[PDB]
């Protein structure tokens, strides 16, 4: 009675979860878009009537893919660059008494070495200044890293700015965005939107903060992979940015010392004037209006009536311990003690200052074996960022005490990836397919 | 808005999204980035072969509303046409057929073959 | 065209009973299911009642369930409402409307009130 | 009984204007919403069904969008002839609930 | 090339005719002073602006072919 | 044992061996290793490539058995399809017959024009 026939339709559509290879798409630095593919000026979207799909954020590829891509592109970025074997030497170093602070005393040595030439005959006795975080004691210092590997100096002329990029699918696969305000991350998405590349993403480097990310755009949003656990880190993305303002105003000199043929070590030769700690400036008011949002929403999943409580970090290296970043090549490392410092109970013009201290020799990636040192900048630096997230862990959380603590957090930096690629996924057509029909061949 | 084009069609019926198959049959075609590239590329280009080897060997080549001489055995649905191409989407029939998959395949090429063999008979007179 | 008319409305005490027919033309009758809608004064829509195609499948809302009764007259194209116990809430304009059978976009079918009447008074007052 | 939440209560805009009116549901009732005018003395004359598909004979410029929850009416070109009260109905199961309606009148 | 020559229905074929008729605006020469008074290089050179209409109309005949095919066949 | 599959028709006869074209035509499409499989990728996409388009050119497009207008010349063999198509292998058909490969390819290509240019002839009355 039914007397149906198979018949085969081409461009069915219908898609499947899938993992593959994606390509650039950009409009001298670290991150090359030379080898990147133009941008189009008018990117399209095809918003999906009445599909829903289902997104997690916390087992994304693209997320790991990334990372491998930065992490080549930065290998790649240092190897024609001079390699610091020589400066492994005896140094000889005394405490820099002029014109310093009662917070500045013992955090410059000033130094002096032998050295190499370009004839391999001759030397050279030289002076430098150092940074105390950079000798270690063995009068006489040396290198911290000289027991451990000799690494490259950053060339001078790359810059460490973050450009946008975009990741684009290939043919015969397509990417999923979800358009839907308030997702948290996890669940089904009703709104769905099919999307040649991914907007431009900045693949900026830091760590206890968010800086120069994306703000969210209904009101303060928390997401976690497991919030009950306390072993799983919450990400906390502002509405609204809040401004912070680094300076360091010593004003540096750049020498340049041959050390062999040509091959050139440019070290901090004297400071002009005073000498006074780098610093950063965050708005007082701002920042108590940010946090009373973020408790606001933190007390819909860990109770009404319980008591909120922001403390110091716990501890470790210097890199998860304080809030790491750069600006214009200058490796700040900040205390950020007087921000996340507070107890909130259910119920002008003076800005936050962190200290905060530079560092040259730099280990980015959690990495050993792999250092690198920062050449010095000219002039006094200065730079202004936007703060809009968070990365929090919590402290504890037995059920014996009602008080929750909550301490940054940080070290991993697939986190700051995670925070722009939680509402894109990639998915695979499969046009073909097989139905019931009334032919007959 | 671009509601419409290439997946525009996947929240709608079957019946509606088998009229616009060329917007995705189109789409299907078109220093170390440009490595990971040319493998994307080239595993593009190996599929495409595949799914047009598949459809060629049997005998629906260069078609994409291709009918064939194997019966629908009613074990694998039951669900009759009035209820499948205006009452269901492509993906719900992909995810409820999804098992029996290889077995039409089969079926399909095994009967190609015998049209061939029966138009050569016939043509040898 | 499809046509709706209404009658029967009109003054009422409370406590009282009151009869309103909808008749209509231009479609098949049998096949189509009924509205009946009511509008207060100062206030939006609301659905008083629906009934089936066969007349078996009647469906009211609570402010009006136990009190409200609609029937269908499919020879005569015709539908009444019988209201009984009536309270000064109960005074606006009665419609009928028509639940036609419409095809969206993507292809479902569904029902939507497409066809409206004229609309009768009903005042509910001592 | 599923609730139906409009905004603007009520709004003026002149002619040409665009005007957006929202409508909210508490439960899904996937895309099963009509918008509907109404003028002083008539009945109701729907506009959109199914939340995206426009009546037969109504002019292109009324629009209708959305998902979830959350459902626009969107008209783009305002005319002295589309002055009225505006209702969005879920008929997704009964009772069939409508909006508390936006007036749109001649600033 | 392939898959533009098999959309429009033209697969396996050199010289394959269509359905979609010729627009007298893109064109006024006649076949006389076209056929055997002119080189392929010059006709493309001349045509160059108008080609991806033509496409799109050849797409969207292909598809009504078939569908009525299928129509064809059902009964 | 797995006599029958694939290449299993081998020793058969050309007749019975005709019977299974499709388990051949199957398998024809499926980090410094990485380059070497990918050479190879490489160069069996573009053999199959060339196979297919020495097919299409001859107007046996998506054919697995497709006789045509040539007619066979009695110099290049002269065994009679008696002896032939039950009394041989397709191996040792190769063998005799692989001098005389070029001609009759470029005689389908000659003559499938001709078939072409009568056919558009035919439908311009
Ligand atoms: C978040 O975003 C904000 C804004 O988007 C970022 O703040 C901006 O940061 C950039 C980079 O630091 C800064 O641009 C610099 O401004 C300086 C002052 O105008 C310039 O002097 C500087 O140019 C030097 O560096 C370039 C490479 O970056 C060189 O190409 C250029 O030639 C200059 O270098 C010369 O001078 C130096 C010093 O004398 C010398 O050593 C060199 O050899 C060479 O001779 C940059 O253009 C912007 O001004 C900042 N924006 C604002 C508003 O302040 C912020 O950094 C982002 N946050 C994070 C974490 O990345
Ligand atoms: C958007 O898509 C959804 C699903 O993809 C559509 O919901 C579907 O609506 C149809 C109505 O046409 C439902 O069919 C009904 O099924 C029940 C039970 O089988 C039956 O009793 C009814 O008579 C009717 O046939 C279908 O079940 C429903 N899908 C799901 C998953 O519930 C929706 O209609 C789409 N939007 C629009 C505007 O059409
Ligand atoms: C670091 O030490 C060097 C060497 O001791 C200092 O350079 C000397 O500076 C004095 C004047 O302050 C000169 O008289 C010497 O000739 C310099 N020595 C050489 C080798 O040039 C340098 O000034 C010190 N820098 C700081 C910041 O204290
Ligand atoms: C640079 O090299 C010179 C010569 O090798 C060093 O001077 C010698 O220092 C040692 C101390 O270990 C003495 O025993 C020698 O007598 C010194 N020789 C001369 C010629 O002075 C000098 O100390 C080195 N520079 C530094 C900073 O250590
Ligand atoms: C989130 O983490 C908690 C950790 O406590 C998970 O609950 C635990 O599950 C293990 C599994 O055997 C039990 O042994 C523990 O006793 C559980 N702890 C508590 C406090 O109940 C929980 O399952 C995780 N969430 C999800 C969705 O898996
Ligand atoms: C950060 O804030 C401090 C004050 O807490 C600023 O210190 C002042 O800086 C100005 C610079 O124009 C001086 O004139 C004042 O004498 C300083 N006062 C004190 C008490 O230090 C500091 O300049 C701010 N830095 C930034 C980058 O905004
Ligand atoms: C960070 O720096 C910006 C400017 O680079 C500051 O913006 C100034 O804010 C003051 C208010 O105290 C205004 O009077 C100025 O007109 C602003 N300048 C500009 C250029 O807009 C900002 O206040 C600084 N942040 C902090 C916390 O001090
Ligand atoms: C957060 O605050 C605590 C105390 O308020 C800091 O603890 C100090 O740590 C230094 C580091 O050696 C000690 O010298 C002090 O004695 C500690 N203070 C007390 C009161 O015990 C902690 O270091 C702060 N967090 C960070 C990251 O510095
Ligand atoms: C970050 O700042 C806090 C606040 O100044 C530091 O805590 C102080 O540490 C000193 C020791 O250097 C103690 O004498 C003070 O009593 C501490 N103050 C408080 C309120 O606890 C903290 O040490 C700084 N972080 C680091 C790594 O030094
Ligand atoms: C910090 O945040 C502010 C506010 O979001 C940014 O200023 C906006 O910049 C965008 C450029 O894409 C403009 O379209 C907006 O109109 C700006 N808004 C305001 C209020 O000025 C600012 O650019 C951000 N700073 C950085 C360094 O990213
Ligand atoms: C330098 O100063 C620090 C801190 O005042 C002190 O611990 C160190 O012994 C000094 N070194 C000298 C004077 O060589
Ligand atoms: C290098 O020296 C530091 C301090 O002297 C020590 O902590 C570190 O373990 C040493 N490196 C290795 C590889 O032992
Ligand atoms: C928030 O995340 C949880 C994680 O399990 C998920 O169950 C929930 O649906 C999410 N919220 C929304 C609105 O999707
Ligand atoms: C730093 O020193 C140089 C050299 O004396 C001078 O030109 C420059 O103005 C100084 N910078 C500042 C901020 O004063
Ligand atoms: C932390 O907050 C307390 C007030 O509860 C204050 O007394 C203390 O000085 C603060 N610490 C820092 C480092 O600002």
């Amino acid at each position: 009675a039914e007397n149906l026939w198979v018949t085969v339709y081409y461009g069915v559509p219908v898609w499947k979860d899938a993992e593959t290879t994606l390509f650039c798409a950009s409009d001298h630095n670290v991150w090359a878009t030379h080898a990147c593919v133009p941008t189009d000026p008018n990117p399209q979207e095809i918003h999906l009537e009445n599909v829903t799909e289902e997104f997690n954020m916390w087992k994304n590829n693209m997320v790991e893919q990334m990372h491998t891509d930065i992490i080549s592109l930065w290998d790649q970025s240092l190897k024609p660059c001079v390699k610091l074997t020589p400066l492994c030497v005896t140094l000889q170093c005394t405490n820099v008494t002029n014109n310093i602070t009662d917070d500045m005393r013992g955090e410059l040595k000033n130094c002096s070495f032998n050295m190499t030439t370009e004839l391999r005959d001759k030397k050279q006795k030289v002076y430098s200044l150092f940074y105390r975080l950079d000798v270690v004691q063995i009068k006489e210092y040396r290198l911290i890293n000289c027991n451990t590997s000799a690494c490259t100096q950053a060339c001078p002329k790359v810059s460490f700015e973050p450009i946008p990029i975009h990741y684009c699918a290939p043919a015969g696969f397509a990417i999923l965005k979800c358009k839907d305000k308030k997702f948290n991350g996890t669940g089904p998405c009703p709104s769905v939107s099919t999307v040649q590349c991914t907007h431009g993403i900045k693949p900026v480097v830091s760590t206890q903060l968010l800086l120069n990310g994306s703000l969210a755009e209904e009101e303060v949003m928390i997401r976690s992979e497991n919030i009950t656990n306390n072993a799983k880190n919450i990400l906390v993305q502002f509405n609204t940015p809040v401004q912070i303002n680094c300076t360091r105003p010593n004003n540096n000199t750049r020498k340049s010392i041959r050390i062999g043929p040509g091959q050139a070590f440019y070290a901090t030769g004297d400071i002009i004037g005073d000498i006074r700690q780098a610093h950063c400036n965050v708005s007082k008011a701002t920042w108590n209006e940010t946090l009373g949002k973020v408790v606001k929403q933190l007390r819909k999943h860990f109770g009404n009536n319980t008591i909120i409580r922001f403390a110091n970090s716990s501890g470790g290296d210097l890199e998860v311990t304080t809030h790491s970043f750069n600006c214009g090549g200058e490796f700040f490392y900040c205390n950020t003690s007087g921000l996340f410092n507070s107890t909130w109970i259910s119920n002008s013009n003076d800005s936050i200052t962190l200290p905060c201290r530079i560092k040259q020799i730099i280990n980015m990636w959690q990495r050993i074996g792999q250092c690198m040192y920062a050449p010095p900048i000219q002039g006094v630096i200065r730079c202004v960022s936007n703060i809009t997230g968070l990365i929090l862990t919590r402290d504890g959380g037995s059920t014996n005490s009602t008080t929750e603590t909550f301490r940054p957090g940080g070290g991993d930096m697939r986190d700051n990836w995670r925070s722009e690629l939680y509402k894109y996924k990639v998915v695979k057509i499969e046009p073909l397919g097989v139905a019931p029909t009334r032919c007959k061949r | 808005a671009v509601f419409l084009g290439f997946l525009g069609a996947a929240g709608s019926t079957m019946g509606a999204a088998s009229m616009t198959l060329t917007v995705q049959a189109r789409n299907l075609l078109s220093t170390v980035w440009g490595i990971k590239q040319l493998q994307a590329r080239v595993l593009a280009v190996e599929r495409y072969l595949r799914d047009q080897q598949l459809l060629g060997i049997w005998g629906c080549s260069g078609k994409l509303i291709c009918c064939t001489n194997v019966p629908w055995n009613s074990s694998w649905s039951n669900r009759n046409l009035s209820e499948i191409w205006d009452n269901m989407t492509w993906l719900q029939w992909d995810k409820e057929i999804s098992n029996y998959t290889q077995i039409i395949y089969g079926l399909l090429e095994e009967s190609q073959n015998q049209q061939e063999k029966n138009e050569q008979d016939l043509l040898a007179l | 065209e499809v046509h709706l008319a209404e009658s029967g409305g009109g003054l009422v005490q409370p406590g009282g009973s009151l009869r309103l027919s909808c008749a209509a033309s231009g479609f098949m009758f049998s096949a189509s299911e009924m509205h009946w809608v009511r509008q207060t004064p100062g206030k939006g829509l609301e659905s008083v009642s629906v009934i089936g195609g066969s007349g078996t499948s009647t469906q009211y809302v609570d402010s009006v369930k136990g009190r409200f009764t609609v029937s269908r007259d499919n020879a005569k194209n015709a539908l009444s409402l019988q209201m009984d116990s009536l309270r000064a809430e109960d005074t606006g304009v009665y419609y009928c409307a028509r639940g036609g059978e419409v095809r969206s976009r993507g292809g479902w079918k569904n029902r939507v009130l497409d066809s409206w009447g004229q609309g009768v008074q009903v005042i509910v007052s001592p | 009984d599923i609730q139906m939440t409009q905004s603007p209560s009520s709004l003026s805009a002149s002619v040409g204007d665009r005007v957006t009116i929202t409508c909210q549901t508490s439960q899904p009732v996937n895309l099963w919403v009509a918008w509907y005018q109404q003028k002083p003395g008539k009945a109701p004359n729907l506009l959109i069904f199914g939340a995206s598909t426009l009546q037969s004979g109504v002019p292109s410029r009324f629009s209708g969008s959305g998902a979830g929850t959350e459902f626009i009416l969107t008209i783009s070109n305002l005319q002295p002839e589309d002055f009225g009260t505006y209702f969005c109905q879920q008929h997704h199961n009964f009772p069939w609930t409508f909006g508390q309606g936006t007036k749109v009148d001649v600033k």
